[PDB]
RNA sequence: CACGGACCAAGGAGUCUAACGUCUAUGCGAGUGUUUGGGUGUAAAACCCAUACGCGUAAUGAAAGUGAACGUAGGUUGGGGCCUCGCAAGAGGUGCACAAUCGACCGAUCCUGAUGUCUUCGGAUGGAUUUGAGUAAGAGCAUAGCUGUUGGGACCCGAAAG
RNA sequence: GUCGAAUUUGGGUAUAGGGGCGAAAGACUAAUCGAACCAUCUAGUAGCUGGUUCCUGCCGAAGUUUCCCUCAGGAUAGCAGAAGCUCGUAUCAGUUUUAUGAGGUAAAGCGAAUGAUUAGAGGUUCCGGGGUCGAAAUGACCUUGACCUAUUCUCAAACUUUAAAUAUGUAAGAAGUCCUUGUUACUUAAUUGAACGUGGACAUUUGAAUGAAGAGCUUUUAGUGGGCCAUUUUUGGUAAGCAGAACUGGCGAUGCGGGAUGAACCGAACGUAGAGUUAAGGUGCCGGAAUACACGCUCAUCAGACACCACAAAAGGUGUUAG
RNA sequence: GUGAUUUCUGCCCAGUGCUCUGAAUGUCAAAGUGAAGAAAUUCAACCAAGCGCGGGUAAACGGCGGGAGUUAUGACU
RNA sequence: GAAGACAUUGUCAGGUGGGGAGUUUGGCUGGGGCGGCACAUCUGUUAAACGAUAACGCAGAUGUCCUAAGGGGGGCUCAUGGAGAACAGAAAUCUCCAGUAGAACAAAAGGGUAAAAGCCCCCUUGAUUUUGAUUUUCAGUGUGAAUACAAACCAUGAAAGUGUGGCCUAUCGAUCCUUUAGUCCCUCGGAAUUUGAGGCUAGAGGUGCCAGAAAAGUUACCACAGGGAUAACUGGCUUGUG
RNA sequence: GGUUGCGGCCAUAUCUACCAGAAAGCACCGUUUCCCGUCCGAUCAACUGUAGUUAAGCUGGUAAGAGCCUGACCGAGUAGUGUAGUGGGUGACCAUACGCGAAACUCAGGUGCUGCAAUCU
């Protein structure tokens, strides 16, 4: 698949609020995340005793990965997201979304 | 009410192909010597006996012949003797990851190993290094899972250079060549220098069929177990060889 | 189970009449609604967009809010033990005006009239409207014509 | 098992009644651009008559 | 031909509290509650009392904070009742609560930014089919009672188990 | 059955519960052993069987919606009381009518449109899922469809000019109409339209019928959540008191008169007494009531005699009667 | 594990089990060592037994077909 | 005497580990299980002219595919039949005539579509952003989908207008926790700065038993508190001539 | 009344064959520098009313043609169907009473009306 990376759409850039840069990503491998408070809780819960405790999706019924798809904009970064098709597999690049995807004829 | 042996034989494969071989081995084993009737479903075919000693010796002559679980249940009418069996839900061509375990056991193969022979031993083959591997129909009973790949995600492609390694088994194992795809011949500047086993079976130049890796719609969650620093992009399954003369 | 689909079992009615296929007439287009007009419901199977539900074939609502090639239609709808007020987003082509506001005002202007003309000359007037009573007695004279004998038909030779 | 039997019943056992068709029926729904019109509209005319009548 | 019932006498099963929801009664009232405590005593009673503290007299967000009037605290429609007219019929004047609706104001979110500034801080004004359990001459507190809910063994009797 | 041995037994001693013990049976371990007894937690737990103690008056259910690892169980909605609250004839109606809608269901559509079926006859890359495979691609595969090759007919729930009654919606007004002109940031080329307005004209015949035992509004909580039968129309099953569907009525909760008696059938729904008249049903006796009146039919050597219901086919009879 | 007492007691290491006087650079925890960060830390390498490969094992669990091949062929591949 | 800075000893860590400790084995269902998904869905019929309306009934399909098969505008008219035209073949190549749709409109089916919603063209990203109401399966909750308005921006077209994803009816997801993006948004509470963490509308990571536990057998050694057993009446079936 | 332009109602307005339409009006007509498109001025683009045009379209009549549309004391109270019975028949069903009410075929008539502006010896 392909997705269009920076294109000339609406965005909030403060100064346009027209068609002008975007920008837009793949979903980033999850950090160790030692402070995390989820993990940090779990790990103790998991330490004390009796093995594994937390409920785990051990069954494969699901299988899904994660995308990251955002209005990133470069004149400045801070909480945000961009909404496209359900992400049952995505990713990043394309520039536009080329990919040699065009339908010629 | 007058069966006497059903005999029920099912899998969830949108393709079915296993089905239409192991149909086309009874019929030219002409097995159906006792066959009272058959029943068609969408989901599969069953068959009824009235010979319990017909039926038993049926389902053990296809349990040897193909790798099936099979189990049996009662019903009282006056008694009546049913018949469930499961087979593999793995085709020939279709690309399957194993979790760590199962990897570890089987010789530590890497998880993108293709199959290459559908038999009682259920056999694995790694595109990536030539190894051949085996796993138990019960093994897989004992640990279920959705196969990883399909036949619905099928790319063409064309092989311009073939260069040899010098490692092989039966077949011109381990060739690098330059795979390209086929609906961007006309414009493209991108090809794959991939090592695949179809080696002293492709050529210049010849249309070959496989799967794809890079930005297929590719779903798994033991996938993700596995580092995209060691997942090959490009793999092939075959070739048409269309015939001319 | 059974599906329930939002056309579902409208195959029949889902269609326009024989020998009137394709485009639809401009006439549905040009007339006016505004609040207070008597509104009725028909689907059209050449525009898809913007038409109700199924539940709503020979339904009358009233007009309350116009926009650009749309309008709004309020009914009343009978759920459990309740009436529930529904409002509705339909589309021009798709609804019919009602004659029975039109004949009302017509004959309302009539009565208004005849009121004004009974004032006028000085004396009452009945307004409110009677269904028809029985005959009266009346004379039935046979001059040119005299009556005539019926009987009923024997079945035989017919049976 | 799925039957509506008696639902009719259940429903006149009380009686039906209207949705009291309140009079001046909520600015919700409408163009707002028209209840701002409706809102100016009113303010004008409540300023025109406490000038008219002292 | 489902269950229990030979007879008679005696015993016997919606109970009390912690927390409260609705309604009712009572006292006080923008305040309300004496009894943890002290003094007093006919002595487990009753009598008298301070500072605090619960509840409410303001909502809001994630908080840092802000904080409820352009007008006789608004307009539109009815409304018991009251007043004027007239013996009667009726009309007019005012119209609480109450019912719908349009506002206005305060908070959160999104826009726009003037004298100034310690040069990028300060956020007046004006907007936004948005959102709130809000204000718009406050009503709750305290006790008791019926009913009801939750944990208590919880209407009574009852196991195969640990 | 052996009885001089792997015999029996005394007394003492050892092994005490997830343990012991076992020439092995899941046997024994104080009459309890496929986990002993004892006491504590303990009034263990129950969506489960079993009970649940005074009277009368008033009102009066539901076995149906959505969901739940849910089908013997719970919350939401529905009914019912209570507490009432605001007004008290203003507002409405399980109804008809006037006018105005939509529907495609009965029936005969086939020379106004489409058309099978079960019965199995070939065709030269005018072609197809593939087989096991395959050092190749001038490489073998078995079978339906590839192909109707030259052809007949009917209707049907998946189709046809229209098209019924039952059933369903709206309207039948003063919260109106009309006249002049007041408002805006909406719209309009335009004080042109849209909405809401002040003043003025139209009150009992104010806009069909009839009815209204007062109308409207709020909080509330028990029970409820396994139905059956009858009438019509049916679905699957060969047919059925089988499995299952729509309206209304009834039993569930409901007695009373009648069908001798039947939860469901016909009348009729009930405070306590008197008098009268009747419903259905009956009038030889049991049994209250005309061995009434009148018309004609019937001889059975198993007659016959009240609907749902406790019986019936075709057909034969110089039996009889009327055509 | 069979169950005295005679003759024989065939074959098979695919798999599950069991074992090894073989090589290692695959899997790799703790601690330790290196780099960057001011640090909390992330990564790199090496990293034991076992797992893996290979060998042995069947009075250990277990198994002992069909076809081409010539109509029956204990000729027969 | 033998042995030695080796064992053993205490802690941590990896492996083996039914020898043992606790649990589990869905739901619908003409017994259960098997088979199936009637468990979320969609078209018709069942199904009796509002609507709603059962069955483990039937015909059946879904967990996709598309930067174009979407948006705008322009031009053209399809199947088939007839007539033909060196090589031309029953059909390849070109023209004319008839031709209301017998083709095509992604997928199953059914509606709708003829100077278009089809075939071919040129240009674009409206499959935009910020927050509501309404409608459908309904409790008037959400999930799923649609409706046309308002506030800005853009595309196409000369313009009126059209464009808020697929012509329409199905194509899919809460709490907790994780990963990166708007005003460089807020706090880390003795007072400061930086890493780090936790703070928010909407958006991925999923739960197919689809309003979402984390899950393999046997009992005839069984227990347990309960419900059902059972052939004597079909709507009168039942016996002699396919 | 004839047209022409722009429409509403959507076959009373469609198909096959003839017939007629005097300067008022419809279309051909010839041409390519300019804007424009394809293989070409075939459509489209533009250029002017001369030398010729009513053989077209269009406008109307007729067809003892097809079709369509309005009514029927046509087909019928027919088929159907709501309300009721302790009505009949062993049934499949049939009559009865209070209602409502069809349709294919046949016959009768016709082959458009109307809105605004401008032009016509």
């Amino acid at each position: 698949v392909n997705v269009p990376k920076t294109r000339k759409t609406y965005c909030k850039g403060k100064t346009c609020r027209k068609h002008t840069q975007h920008k837009v990503t793949q979903y980033k491998a999850g950090k160790a995340s030692l402070f995390a408070q989820g993990k940090r809780r779990y790990d103790r819960k998991q330490s004390g005793f009796g093995g594994q405790t937390k409920p785990v999706f051990h069954k494969k019924a699901k299988t899904t990965k994660k995308v990251v798809l955002r209005l990133e904009c470069v004149k400045c970064k801070t909480r945000a997201q961009l909404t496209l098709k359900r992400c049952k597999h995505f990713e990043l690049g394309g520039e536009k979304k080329q990919k040699g995807q065009a339908l010629q004829f | 009410n007058t069966w006497r042996a059903t005999v029920q034989i099912r899998q969830k494969v949108p393709h079915k192909r296993t089905f239409l071989f192991l149909e086309q081995l009874i019929l030219k084993h002409n097995a159906h010597v006792d066959t009272i009737s058959i029943s068609e479903a969408k989901d599969g075919l069953d068959f009824f006996y009235a010979q319990k000693n017909h039926a038993v010796k049926m389902i053990d002559f296809l349990n040897a012949v193909v790798p099936i679980k099979h189990k049996k249940s009662e019903e009282l009418i006056t008694y009546k003797f049913s018949y469930s069996v499961e087979i593999v839900p793995i085709c020939k061509d279709d690309l399957v990851v194993l979790p760590k375990k199962l990897a570890k056991s089987m010789g530590n193969i890497s998880q993108f190993v293709l199959c290459s022979k559908i038999s009682n031993t259920v056999q694995f083959m790694d595109p990536t290094t030539l190894q051949t591997a085996d796993l138990s129909p019960s093994v897989y009973w004992r640990a279920p899972f959705n196969a990883l790949a399909d036949v619905t995600q099928l790319v063409e492609f064309i092989v311009l250079d073939v260069d040899s390694t010098g490692i092989s088994r039966g077949n011109r194992v381990l060739a690098d060549i330059t795979v390209a795809r086929t609906s961007d011949l006309g414009v493209n500047d991108q090809v794959y220098y991939v090592r695949s086993h179809l080696g002293g079976i492709c050529h210049a130049g010849d249309s070959v069929m496989g799967y794809f890796i890079a930005n297929s719609n590719y779903n798994s969650d033991l996938f993700d177990g596995l580092n995209i620093d060691y997942v090959p992009d490009v793999v092939l399954v075959k070739k048409l060889y269309q015939r001319k003369s | 189970g059974k599906s329930h689909g939002y056309r579902s079992r409208t195959r029949y009615m889902f269609q326009r009449d024989f020998r009137k296929h394709g485009a639809v007439h401009l006439s549905t287009y040009l007339k006016v609604y505004k609040v207070g007009d008597i509104v009725d419901i028909k689907a059209n199977g050449s525009i898809q967009k913007g038409m109700p539900h199924k539940f709503y074939q020979g339904k009358t609502g009233v007009v309350y809010n116009v926009t650009k090639s749309s309008v709004g239609v309020i009914i009343n709808k009978m759920v459990g033990n309740r009436y529930l007020e529904k409002r509705l987003n339909l589309r021009v082509e798709h609804i019919k005006h009602s004659k029975c506001r039109q004949e009302f005002l017509e004959r309302v202007k009539a009565n208004a009239a005849k009121r004004a003309e009974a004032k006028a000359q000085g004396v009452a007037v009945q307004l409110k409207r009677q269904p028809a009573q029985p005959r009266e007695s009346r004379i039935v004279s046979t001059e040119g014509n005299v009556p005539q004998t019926l009987a009923p038909v024997p079945y035989e030779t017919f049976i | 098992n799925h039957t509506a039997h008696n639902q009719t019943r259940k429903a006149h056992r009380n009686g039906i009644k209207k949705p009291k068709t309140y009079k001046y029926p909520s600015l919700k729904g409408v163009d707002p651009k028209f209840r701002r019109n409706h809102k100016h509209a009113l303010h004008g005319t409540a300023k025109a008559l406490a000038a008219a009548k002292k």
